[PDB]
RNA sequence: GACUUAAUGUCACGGUACCCAAUUUUCUGCCCCGG
């Protein structure tokens, strides 16, 4: 009849955007069209449609469901509603009369997906039962149809015994190496060869990029292991981080997914459980886990899509990560100079515990001590409140906050975690990115400041770090008129100053790398993009990005940030900080290092650092803040609140 | 002791089913509502029920409250100190409150004495319970030192009776599209918004403290506070289902769309209409009646089933009535009907944390409330979902989305600006304002410290509603096909919009430390003032225009809230009040309320004048019409009473002054209409527009316009008519007729006649519109938008409709100075001659006697070609531009003015005497753009041997069959586009493909003037002898022959007999048979401008051969042809085309040389006469006397007893008519053959 | 009273029913011989 010749039109186009060399983009539109005949077709037929085109709009359902990329951190709800509606399509072809044997496949098919993003609607039961009737209903043939191993091997972790099913399911050459991996591991117990298969797996996915299906299943069978108490978990979760620190390499830019930070939680929880010299190697690994989690950061599908060389290469990537989605359903950590100790921060999410890394350049030696953070986490909450309201008079906020970060990082103090005379480099982790851990007092009366002994300097990672200029001193200015005005008239300002209304070519502008570059102008961050938090100069401002791409002329600069790190990057609404501030776009393009406050500090104390800067460029920030009120927050607060904001962001 | 509360609210309040603790986890609905009012189902039917507030809820507020009193204290409330309270509970010590705080708890230093206990606690502990034997589980009412009773509605009560659904909406910043929406219900605060409950308190010691807190209570349940102490509609669905019913066996369903939009509409123009049947009845030429209002159901016109409905269901009132029947017929058509959506729209809703926040000591927290007056500076649309979807606990696998669309309204009808909508643009004003701000994210356990967020939780805003109550106006919307230039099938979809000039009550009122200079600039951007435009975009449809608001009269008080709390707390904030405090002075403000003297300038507001004033930039224009405007409302054309087929669109306007809707509607271009016209301008010149979808797009068309994922970066307002006043006459009677192409005359049933605004070259519609361009518009598409604009100017986009008969004709566009200075710095002869008939050429002294009218029989072939040029781009290989025609007439011309059948004004001493003037606009005279298409046309499809497109098929004969099987079956008009389109119909259009070239009105140059006759009553006039019905059985006699072809008229000059017979004409013939006219001379001149796009090579040289055929060549245009009127040339003034060049004479030949080709394709210096079609044609349009030649062509008479007959010429129609004297064949064959004699017949 | 709260913790004023669509295409107010 009419109905078929136009079904198998639909299904000729559900084939084609089932094919894997179909474009994701070209994709969307194939299903359009097959979908345009598919409800008009059933629009028309109704409840009279045949079984096989209610089989042909659960497909076509189920293949919207993968065009559907979740854009932010949740799942999005549109694509458990293409599930939602193609179960509910498909329910039409179960209820009336090979044909239910390809209903139940994209009936159980719909059903996995909408169970692993909606847990709530499609729970483990009422999958397991609909997995076992397409079981019993002859849907166990792994040889010609990709499903059905996807069928069994969801049973294998829903407890379904599949004994008889697993020596076909093997023979099958359309089984994943992990789907051969969780059949050996859930159905035949042994762990000799569920490590082979998943070795094999791990050693894919070094090639396939992390939006790939398969990453997401497999720290998700990890996660599982872990689950189970297995002892495979431990050298699964650290042969894929591996991978995923492979697949990093191919502008910092990471794809986000939900697993990804499960992974190297896994992979951290892994290596820490397995940590004479072995002992300390593997200390080393737990520092370069944490410095591979804070290499890149992920960017939400939509802040990816809402994004000029760069543009060449985010389109490659975004269009490369975007295909592999819908693919899958059709310097070294001790080259820290000699006197320097530094400190790598991680927090565990899987554990609630926080991990500071320390490696001492002297002795050679790594250690680690786990400390609680989410009563830290409450404290910097709380001044992050206060101070996002009273600013300056929070000051009382952040004694507290910094009072906590010396309770709950007692090692900072301790002389054996960090010594005595030792430069410091904190590689802070998440909400500890906002922490000013210099400004950090010890639990004890008359707590002293970390600062006071410890000259420190910050990394958003530990691959931020550099190696290396001018004499020049460049002014470039977007203020207010009320401040700065004297520190406009020093004389040493250079020719390239642009002392009133600077602008984003002004910056752009700088070639000869300035000794120091000082850019007093207002900060804004994008709350989701950090590429597009800009500093606010003149002619629109200059983003992350534009520093990535227009910025050349600050190689080994230092740099002196106006704009506070409040401005810069968007406040925390969530234990992550994965937002860089446009000073790690400034030690991207080779400024040796960033001066800026973490806070909003009165103008006067900017300027007081940028005159005495201004003089012996070489001067420590933490002798500054010792002789300037920074030792004094029993007795003033705001005193203490104005020095502690300065940090310094780089690393010679 | 009990202190019973009254609970008030003054502006809708939302209202959640209730679900106890456990029960509400299940539903996201109820957890998303667990600070709303409480709906439980109080019966078994789920119909009625009780509303109800917990008392929960009210100590939630209570105690937020008493924290934000102690905190302006510094912690202490009349004298006594308070601690800092208890906002954490162990697990481990006891089971968690039922509600979790997520936001800041104000903290202060705690003086007080001694640490609160059982035996002594301050009144904070008092007030929250810390210490009384009442615990997380409820056991009995002596244990609450203080308690909260449930607060129950003081008024079964059906929800529908207290709760309206509503779905809210969560717009993404930077797309502009929805992300999501949520579902509520807003219950009706009027009538149901006092609840009455009973709070107890054991301890006297915190009395002051709760009485204080009660006072202070700002919000509740979604809205403003005030705690003081102290069925016709089934069946007139089941009739809408008889009447669509109806409509089908009529086969005129899709009729019902435009019924029900015309019934909904009826409820502005009063009952009336449908009682004194004010509705319109069709021309008197139709015997079947309004092809709306007189289609029978059951029997009966539906215009009395109307009237028997109404009076069935007077009771519910005429706008009921109307909106339900309406509603009622549109949602049974969109039932049978059934673009294609594959997923909806998704409805979502929705760490423990103690974030202690304590303010600096001495800071000054006060209270500014903002009381304006929110004018509707354009018609306002706050979308509303249909009411048979939006039904509270009855809320509604296919996606059938509407295509009605309702405005928000209350109970009353009075339009509403929802707080959540001003609240949501306030939000998106303040993101642009701050330049940075968050997506809204719902279910943070963490609050939101974006600036916006942290300022938006200051700020409370009020439910504004006009006083002003009357029903919306519905804009109808249609998508064009681009590639036919015509409507989409099914793409007719409408929104009600409120008028502009309507005014709401605007309450801002911010909390704070110190006035935002972010809110002041939002403030600033919204206010409209001297010399600014009020920027506040509210509710849907921005893109279109609709919903920009002005906030006016904005009075700033602010309460100081460290020192006159008590004030605050005795007047409740004036929470109900803001209307009486923007009416009130100076002198009458509660003692603690000032006046906010420092609200700082737009000029002192660095994020107005950085983020929010550069936002967006105004490009206002003014569009010059020297032509009849007609853009068509065709709804209010079947409902208001002057028998109108298409009137010009006006809408209401409500003015503030008098507090009224003004009596006379403002004409105007809609927005929708002025974006569709730029959308297409630049989609044509992009390529855009002919993409075949547009998801996931990122063309120019869909950058600038937007798409069903990003809203547009331009912003159409309406093109107002500016110059009404200046026409006597601004509404302009013009008819039309379609001519049959064999009999020559007009079809009975194709009379139609349009209602445009009198714009004229002399006189142009001066049309002020305007349109925003979003800040970040790159270079290249900036330069689209002016191409699109200049493309306006240049006349390629006429406005409204018929812009191919030169229905409004841009004549040029004005560009304002405050357009951004970027923005406006950026905007012969045919030597042919034809050797005439040997007939009149060798009759010297003009003996023989010739036929008025002869024939075109040409061939059977015509060539439909299939491959329809699009309209939706301007084809490189194609020709568009415009011909400057300039029109002579070689014998006098009658256009009559037919819109005044007396225009000469004697009918009151001849009474049934038809006088027209010329066809004139503002009193300049003009020939019309159709009347000059359709003579054009006639002669381009008998040139191309082109379909009869006219062609009154059903006439019969007197026989055996009609004249349309009498008609060859290939030169029937060309219906639909599956089989191909003949040349003219491919060039001229057909009602299912937009003609490729438009006509302009002919306006008059110079010349003579008119035909100066002495002894007529108007020297200009002249009395026509009678214009008879044309007989087909005449030029078929018999059955056997066929239809003779195309009827042309000769060129002659028998309007001298005519003008000679004047004394005669009146005395002898009946005055009601014939008419007089005004009548033009020979050698007046009319300019007319031919605008073709998307024309093939020939094509051109085809249309210019068809103006221009030769020197001997000329048109018969206008009344009298047969009389020797209206013979009229037609020489190319200039050819210009674009892609604008004016085309040398050699590359015109060249056009006309190719045009000559395809013609001798199809047959099997260009010589016309080879093809003997042509020359047959040629000679039809020969023009003698242009020569010492006046042939002498006229009717015969009918007997010898018959005037005007020369006695022994035997011409009359007795001998003629007999077979006997001629053979019927022959007189076919001589009617068939151009210019031969008749009397001495050949 | 109960319906109908739970109490040392309710940012839901925490969320613009938003977004896309030209009421238009075609049509000479024309005109002679038989009830
Ligand atoms: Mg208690
Ligand atoms: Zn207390
Ligand atoms: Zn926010
Ligand atoms: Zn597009
Ligand atoms: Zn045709």
């Amino acid at each position: 009849t009419r109905e078929d010749i136009d079904r198998k039109e639909a299904e000729r186009l559900l084939d084609e955007a089932f094919n894997p060399r179909t474009k994701p983009v070209d994709r969307k539109k194939i299903i359009n069209s097959a979908l345009k005949i598919l409800i008009g077709l059933y629009k028309e037929k109704k409840d009279d449609l045949t079984s096989a085109s209610f089989i042909s709009i659960a497909r076509a359902y189920y293949l919207v469901s993968i065009t559907i990329l979740p854009k932010g951190t949740t799942i999005p709800e549109k694509k458990k509603e293409a599930l939602r509606k193609g179960i509910e399509f498909i329910d039409r072809a179960i209820n009336k009369f090979l044909d239910s044997q390809r209903a139940f496949r994209i009936k159980s098919v719909l059903s996995i997906e909408f169970n692993r993003i909606d847990r709530e609607k499609c729970d483990n039961i009422k999958l397991k039962n609909l997995l076992n009737e397409a079981v019993d209903k002859g849907c166990t043939d792994f040889d010609t149809y990709e499903w059905d191993i996807q069928i069994a091997i969801r049973l294998c972790e829903l407890g379904v015994d599949m004994e008889g099913h697993f020596d076909n399911l093997i023979k099958s050459n359309k089984a994943n190496d992990l789907q051969k991996a969780k059949a050996y591991y859930f159905i035949k117990k042994d762990d000799h060869k569920a490590k082979e298969h998943m070795d094999k797996c791990t050693a894919s996915l070094k090639y396939t990029p992390c939006s790939h299906r398969l990453w997401d299943e497999t720290v998700g069978f990890i996660e599982r292991l872990k689950g189970d108490s297995s002892t495979l978990w431990r050298d699964f979760a650290i042969k894929t981080y591996r991978s995923c620190r492979v697949q990093e390499k191919e502008l910092r830019l990471r794809w986000y997914w939900s697993r990804h930070r499960v992974l190297y939680d896994m992979a951290f929880l892994a290596v820490k459980e397995q940590a004479v010299n072995v002992k300390q190697a593997k200390i080393k690994k737990l520092a370069e886990i944490s410095d591979s989690l804070k290499s890149r950061f992920s960017l939400r599908l939509s802040d990816m899509e809402k994004m000029d060389e760069s543009n060449h290469e985010f389109k490659k990537f975004l269009d490369k990560c975007v295909t592999a989605y819908q693919d899958g359903y059709v310097l070294e950590l001790t080259q820290v100079p000699e006197g320097w100790v530094v400190v790598h921060f991680y927090l565990n999410k899987l554990e609630g515990m926080g991990n500071a890394i320390v490696f001492d350049k002297c002795a050679n030696s790594w250690q680690y001590k786990e400390f609680q953070y989410k009563e830290l986490f409450e404290v910097f909450l709380t001044w992050q409140a206060n101070y996002n309201l009273y600013k300056e008079n929070a000051a009382e906020h952040l004694v507290t906050l910094c009072k906590k970060i010396g309770e709950t990082m007692p090692f900072l103090f301790c002389d054996n975690f960090i010594p005595n005379g030792k430069d410091v480099l904190f590689v802070p982790h998440d909400f500890l990115h906002r922490l000013p851990l210099h400004g950090s007092i010890e639990n004890k009366t008359n707590g002293k400041l970390f600062l006071e002994n410890h000259s420190c300097c910050y990394l958003p990672a530990w691959s931020f770090a550099s190696e290396k200029t001018s004499d020049e001193y460049v002014l470039l200015k977007n203020f207010d008129q009320g401040h700065f005005e004297t520190l406009q008239n020093n004389q040493i300002w250079g020719t390239q100053s642009v002392k009133d209304g600077a602008s984003s070519d002004d910056l752009e502008n700088i070639r000869n790398n300035p000794r120091l570059l000082t850019i007093l102008c207002h900060g804004e961050a994008n709350m989701s993009n950090p590429f597009r938090s800009m500093l606010k100069l003149a002619n629109g401002g200059i983003t992350y990005l534009e520093i990535l791409n227009s910025v050349k002329g600050l190689k080994g600069s230092q740099v002196i940030l106006g704009a506070c790190e409040t401005d810069l990057v968007p406040p925390l609404s969530d234990v992550m900080d994965e937002h860089y501030s446009v000073a790690t776009a400034l030690l991207l393009i080779g400024a040796a290092g960033v001066v800026g406050t973490m806070w909003k500090v009165r103008s006067n104390k900017t300027k007081s650092l940028i005159e005495w800067k201004l003089e012996n460029i070489e001067y420590k920030l933490n002798e500054w803040q010792k002789e300037t009120g920074g030792a004094a927050y029993k007795d003033h607060p705001p005193t203490f609140y104005r020095s502690i904001a300065f940090r310094s962001i780089g690393f010679p | 002791m009990n202190i019973t509360v009254e609970l008030t609210f003054f502006e809708p309040y939302r209202l959640v089913e209730w679900f106890d603790w456990d029960a509400r986890k299940k539903s996201h609905s109820a957890m998303r509502g667990q600070a709303f009012a409480q709906w439980t189902w109080k019966g078994k039917g789920r119909t009625a029920g009780k509303s109800f507030i917990t008392g929960t809820l009210v100590r939630s507020a209570v105690i937020k409250a008493v924290e934000e009193l102690l905190s302006l204290n510094n912690g202490k409330w009349e004298g006594v100190p308070c601690c800092n309270g208890s906002f954490q509970t162990d697990e481990s010590k006891g089971k968690k409150p039922s509600f979790l705080r997520k936001r800041h708890t104000l903290q202060w230093q705690a003086n007080n004495k001694n640490i609160c206990d059982k035996e002594e606690a301050c009144p904070f502990c008092i007030l929250l319970g810390r210490f009384d034997n009442a615990g997380k589980v409820h056991e009995r009412n002596k244990d609450y030192d203080i308690h909260f009773s449930n607060f129950d509605l003081d008024h079964d009560l059906r929800l529908v009776d207290i709760a309206s659904g509503r779905i809210l909406n969560r717009v993404d910043f930077d797309t502009g599209k929805a992300k999501d929406y949520f579902r509520t219900w807003e219950a009706d605060y009027e009538t149901y918004g006092t609840y009455t409950g009973r709070i107890t308190l054991r301890n006297e010691h915190a009395k002051k403290l709760l009485l204080a807190s009660l006072g202070f209570v700002d919000k509740l349940c979604g809205a403003l506070c005030r705690i003081e102490v102290i069925d016709h509609n089934d069946e007139l669905r089941k009739q809408a289902e008889v009447i669509v019913e109806a409509f089908k066996q009529n086969d005129k369903l899709e009729k019902i769309r435009i019924l029900a939009d015309a019934i909904r509409t009826l409820r502005l123009h009063g009952e009336g209409v449908i009682e004194k049947d004010e509705l319109p009845d069709g021309k008197e030429e139709r015997d079947k009646g309004h092809h709306l209002w007189d289609i029978k159901v059951q029997g009966t016109a539906l215009r009395t089933k109307l009237k028997e409905l109404w009076q069935s269901n007077k009771d519910i009132g005429w706008r009921k009535f109307t909106e339900m029947l309406g509603s009622n017929l549109y949602l049974i058509y969109k039932k049978e009907t059934g673009r294609f959506r594959i997923l909806g729209d998704t409805e979502y809703y929705s760490s423990d944390l103690f974030i202690p926040v304590t303010p600096p000591e001495g800071i000054e927290t006060k209270e500014w409330i903002i009381v304006g007056r929110l004018k509707a500076a354009t018609p306002f649309y706050f979308g509303v979902q249909q009411p048979s979807d939006s039904i509270p606990g009855k809320e509604k696998l296919v996606i059938n989305e509407h295509t009605s669309f309702n405005i928000l309204l209350d109970k009353e009808n009075r339009y509403r600006i929802p707080r959540s909508a001003l609240r949501g643009a306030l939000r998106r004003d303040l993101r642009t304002a701050f330049g940075s701000g968050c997506n809204v994210s719902l279910g943070g356990q963490i609050l939101c410290n974006c600036k916006v967020c942290i300022e938006m939780r200051r700020i409370t805003l009020k439910d504004s509603v006009s006083d002003f109550s009357e029903p919306p106006e519905i804009r109808y919307r249609i998508a064009k096909n681009p590639g036919t230039a015509t409507v989409e099938d099914g793409s007719l979809f409408d929104i009600e919009v409120g008028p502009e000039g309507l005014t709401f009550p605007f309450v801002l009122r911010y909390r704070g430390h110190k006035f935002p200079e972010q809110l002041s600039s939002v403030i600033r951007y919204w206010e409209e003032n001297d010399g600014k435009n009020g920027m506040a975009w509210l509710g849907g449809l921005d893109s279109t225009g609709k919903g920009r608001f002005a906030l006016k009269d904005i009075k700033i008080f602010e309460w100081d809230l460290n020192q006159k709390i008590n004030e605050y707390i005795k007047e409740r904030g004036m929470r109900g009040k803001e209307k009486e405090l923007l009416e009130m002075g100076e002198s009458s403000l509660p003692d603690g309320l000032i006046p906010y003297k420092f609200f700082e300038e737009r000029e002192c507001l660095f994020p107005y004048k950085e983020n929010l004033k550069p936002q967006w930039s105004e490009v206002q224009y003014t569009i010059e019409v020297g032509s009849p405007l007609l853009t068509a409302d065709t709804i209010s054309a079947l409902t208001e009473p002057g028998n109108r087929d298409a009137i010009a669109y006006k809408k209401r306007v409500y003015n503030d002054g008098n507090n009224a809707i003004e009596p006379e509607p403002r004409f105007a271009v809609k927005s929708e209409t002025h974006r569709g016209i730029f959308r297409t301008a630049v989609g044509r010149r992009t390529g855009d527009l002919g993409k075949e979808d547009h998801e996931d797009c990122t063309c120019d068309m869909c950058i600038i316009f937007g798409n069903e994922h990003e809203s547009s970066k331009i912003r159409f307002e309406d093109l107002e008519l500016i110059n009404g006043n200046e026409f006597e006459k601004l509404e302009k009677h013009i008819d039309h007729v379609a001519i049959d192409r064999f009999t020559g005359g007009a079809l009975d049933k194709a009379k139609f006649d349009t209602y445009p605004l009198a714009g004229s070259p002399k006189k142009p519609l001066k049309l002020k519109g305007r349109f925003w361009i979003k800040k970040g518009f790159s270079g290249d598409h900036k330069l689209l938008i002016t191409t699109a604009l200049s493309d306006i100017r240049d006349g390629l986009y006429p406005l409204g409709s018929k812009g191919g008969v030169g229905y409004g004709w841009v004549a040029g566009i004005s560009i304002d100075d405050n357009v951004p200075d970027d923005f406006k710095e950026m905007i012969i002869n045919n030597d042919y001659v034809h050797p005439g008939h040997q007939s009149p050429k060798q009759d010297h002294k003009n003996k023989n006697i010739y036929y008025p009218h002869y024939f075109l029989d040409s061939g059977s072939k015509v060539y439909r070609e299939k491959d329809i040029i699009t309209h939706e781009e301007f084809t490189e290989e194609l020709l568009s531009g415009k011909i400057n025609c300039k029109l002579e007439t070689l014998t006098p011309l009658i256009i009559p003015d037919t819109s005044d059948e007396n225009g000469l004004k004697l009918q009151g001493n001849k009474p049934g005497h038809k006088n027209y003037k010329f066809f004139n606009i503002n009193g300049e005279l003009m020939i019309p753009g159709s009347e000059l298409r359709g003579m054009l046309r006639t002669h381009f499809e008998a040139l191309t041997k082109s379909c009869f497109a006219i062609f009154g098929e059903d006439s019969t004969l007197s026989a055996s069959k009609t004249l349309g099987g009498k008609l060859d079956k290939a030169l029937h008009p060309c219906t639909g586009l599956s089989d191909g389109l003949c040349p003219g119909c491919h060039l001229f259009g057909t009602t299912d493909y937009k003609g490729r070239v438009k006509f302009g009105f002919a306006k008059y140059e110079n010349g003579p003037e008119w035909l100066i006759t002495r002894g007529n009553n108007p020297e200009r006039s002249l009395t026509l002898g009678v214009l008879e019905s044309p007989r087909p059985a005449f030029s078929i006699p018999d059955d056997e022959s066929e239809i003779p072809g195309r009827k042309f008229y000769l060129h002659h000059n028998g309007w001298r007999i005519i003008r000679q017979k004047q004394l005669e004409i009146r005395e002898t013939v009946q005055p009601e048979r014939n008419v007089t006219t005004e009548v033009m001379d020979k050698g007046n001149v009319f300019s007319f401008d031919v605008r073709f796009e998307n024309l093939r090579e020939w094509e051109l040289g085809l249309l210019l051969q068809s103006l221009d055929p030769g020197k001997n060549i000329a048109h018969k245009l206008g009344k009298g042809k047969p009389y020797g009127f209206g013979s009229v040339k037609i020489k190319i003034d200039s050819l210009h085309t674009f892609k604008i060049k004016r085309v040398p004479q050699s590359d015109i030949r060249e056009y006309i040389n190719k045009g000559y080709q395809k013609l001798i394709e199809w047959s099997g210096l260009p010589q016309w006469h080879v093809i003997p079609h042509i020359d047959k044609l040629y000679k039809l349009l020969w023009v003698p006397f242009l020569s010492k030649l006046e042939p002498d062509v006229r009717y015969p008479v009918l007997n010898e007893e018959s005037k005007g007959y020369i006695e022994g010429s035997d011409y009359t129609y007795k001998k003629l008519g007999d077979k006997d004297n001629l053979p019927y064949k022959t007189r076919v064959k001589g009617l068939t053959t151009p210019w031969s004699p008749w009397n001495p017949f050949q």
